[PDB]
């Protein structure tokens, strides 16, 4: 479908990868310009998550991470990069294993 | 893209296609590793032509 | 652990970590490198070894051993410039 | 000698080595709905990109309506009017979504 | 760009030194190897010993002579051969994960 085909964000882990970063984020959010900021180190963080799996130290092949809901109410001060990493790998880990 | 033995395993031949310019012994050169870019200017090395 | 100690010490300093996709030629362990923030002139690179940060001198060649570094380093570096 | 069985020289020993085969060997769903009802609104969402599409095309046609009447470059058919009747078919997926859960 | 090889490695070896006392010869040994070979995938585990990553067995083989003959004339111990895996999920998420 068009919103979906639109939402590819990113391949991991690396190009040629074979996991899909997509996000379904409901649209009707003001802060398109905050997830535009933090989407650039949430890549980071799902290469990282999908290199390195949870259930053996290797790779992960064939599995989209669909982004459901992020919530953040301040500015951008609190919005460190390096302090939301670690969360989009433990939230990609939780997710791989609950499937 | 290639690396060569010498006759006692001790140092290695760099098979190179020269691209561009010209090149002499003894001239200095900047080797670009796998991922130099602007992101990670790290993986430069300063290197001899022996 | 130590690696998600420095993780979290990271993320209280609002630095960003980024692992750079190589590995020590001699000791073979996974390099780092954190930057403060856009500005990518400033950026330390960084590898862990036996819960200690090990780091490079700047324009120094690979083969030159690493000097250590510390929290405070880290930060007395940073908050300078 | 061969596949770890036997002695690794005959001479030392009484025998001659000569291993044999034993011969007597004995071989022998998904819990939480509201990941469908987000799907579900995805898709209306979808459609609605989707119709915004439709819209656009009725904007070209529009568009070139007017340049044959000018005769006798590119407009927009209706501004904020289309997010009136997007919200009527909002009114119409939300009554959708209310007689499947009462037949449900 | 990087080569673009027409094969992957999934075929795993690990190997250390027959005695502690000459790690370091390994060490360089491998790292040699590693420059020769480019499919070879030289890595160290949390264990400490090391694993080589090659296209198949014969691959494996000429390798290790290599590094027994050419490059750290040591001796070492072999583990025996073992695949590649990799994780992957079959069905969809049994709840939402946050």
């Amino acid at each position: 479908d068009l919103l979906a085909s639109r939402s590819i964000w990113a391949f991991g882990p690396d190009d040629r990868g074979t996991n899909i970063l997509r996000d379904d984020t409901l649209s009707t959010d003001v802060d398109k310009n905050v997830l535009n900021s933090v989407k650039e180190y949430i890549k980071q963080g799902f290469q990282w998550g999908t290199r390195e799996g949870p259930l053996c130290d290797e790779t992960i092949r064939n599995v989209n991470f669909r982004l459901m809901d992020v919530v953040l109410a301040p500015e951008q001060i609190y919005r460190g990069g390096g302090q939301i990493i670690p969360t989009a790998r433990r939230v990609c880990y939780s997710s791989f294993l609950t499937a | 893209t290639k690396l060569y033995n010498t006759v006692d395993a001790n140092n290695f031949y760099a098979f190179a296609r020269v691209y561009s310019g010209q090149v002499k012994k003894g001239q200095k050169v900047k080797v670009l590793g796998e991922n130099y870019s602007l992101e990670d200017e790290e993986d430069m090395v300063v290197a001899h032509i022996a | 652990s130590f690696r998600e100690l420095v993780e979290e010490f990271c993320a209280e300093n609002s630095l960003l970590f980024v692992p750079l996709r190589r590995s020590h030629l001699s000791t073979g362990s996974a390099l780092f490198r954190i930057s403060t923030q856009a500005s990518k002139a400033r950026g330390i690179t960084v590898y862990l070894r036996n819960d200690i940060i090990w780091k490079k001198s700047p324009g120094a060649s690979e083969d030159t051993p690493y000097d250590p570094i510390g929290f405070n380093e880290i930060l007395l570096m940073f908050n300078n410039n | 000698s061969y596949n770890g069985i036997g002695l690794p020289t005959p001479r030392g020993s009484g025998t001659n080595g000569y291993v044999m085969r034993n011969l007597s060997h004995v071989k022998k769903v998904q819990d939480p709905s509201i990941s469908e009802h987000e799907c579900r609104r995805q898709i209306e969402s979808k459609l609605l990109l989707y119709r915004e599409q439709l819209l656009e095309e009725v904007s070209s046609q529009h568009s070139t309506d007017a340049a044959a009447s000018d005769s006798n470059s590119k407009t927009k058919s209706l501004d904020e009017a289309d997010v009136e009747i997007l919200v009527q078919k909002y009114r119409e997926q939300l009554l959708k979504e209310l007689q499947l859960q009462k037949s449900t | 760009r990087p080569i673009a090889h027409m094969s992957e490695s999934v075929f795993k070896v690990a190997v250390e030194p027959h005695n502690p006392s000459e790690l370091p010869k390994l060490l360089d040994g491998l790292r040699k190897t590693n420059k020769s070979y480019p499919l070879s995938i030289t890595k160290v585990e949390e264990s400490g010993e090391h694993t080589i990553f090659g296209t198949g067995e014969m691959y494996m083989d000429c390798l290790l002579y290599d590094l027994r003959t050419l490059y750290s004339e040591i001796e070492i111990r072999v583990s025996d051969p073992v695949a590649r895996f990799c994780e992957t999920a079959v069905d969809t998420s049994s709840i939402k994960c946050f």
